[PDB]
């Protein structure tokens, strides 16, 4: 996948958290990328490898 | 017998110990794949 600028590789699902609406992706401890929202439909999705 | 509980119920330091040590070093394994070394990112991509 590649969203707008993050590139990865995963299995996408759809999440339960909530970002504040101008945060594009979330990180874990260890800083890994675990979570983004699609742009055009504003929606978080979970990444799990 | 009775004290004992008392004493627990309300000191697990050496087995506190083991597990911490092994999560900070797990946790600093991770965090040097983002480190350079003298490059120009620490992304092969
Ligand atoms: C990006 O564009 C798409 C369409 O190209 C937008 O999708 C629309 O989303 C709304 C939801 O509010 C729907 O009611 C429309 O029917 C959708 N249009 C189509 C053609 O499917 C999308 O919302 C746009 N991105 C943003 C962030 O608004």
């Amino acid at each position: 996948f590649n969203f707008n600028g993050l590139t990865g590789t995963g299995v996408l699902t759809e999440s339960n958290k909530k970002f504040l609406p101008f945060q594009q992706f979330g990180r874990d401890i260890a800083d890994t990328t675990d979570a983004v929202r699609d742009p055009q439909t504003l929606e978080i999705l979970d990444i799990t490898p | 017998i009775g004290k004992i509980q008392d004493s627990l119920s309300s000191a697990l330091g050496k087995l506190q110990d083991v597990v911490n040590h092994n999560a900070q070093a797990l946790n600093t394994l991770v965090k040097q794949l983002s480190s350079k070394f003298g490059a120009i990112s620490s992304v092969l991509n």
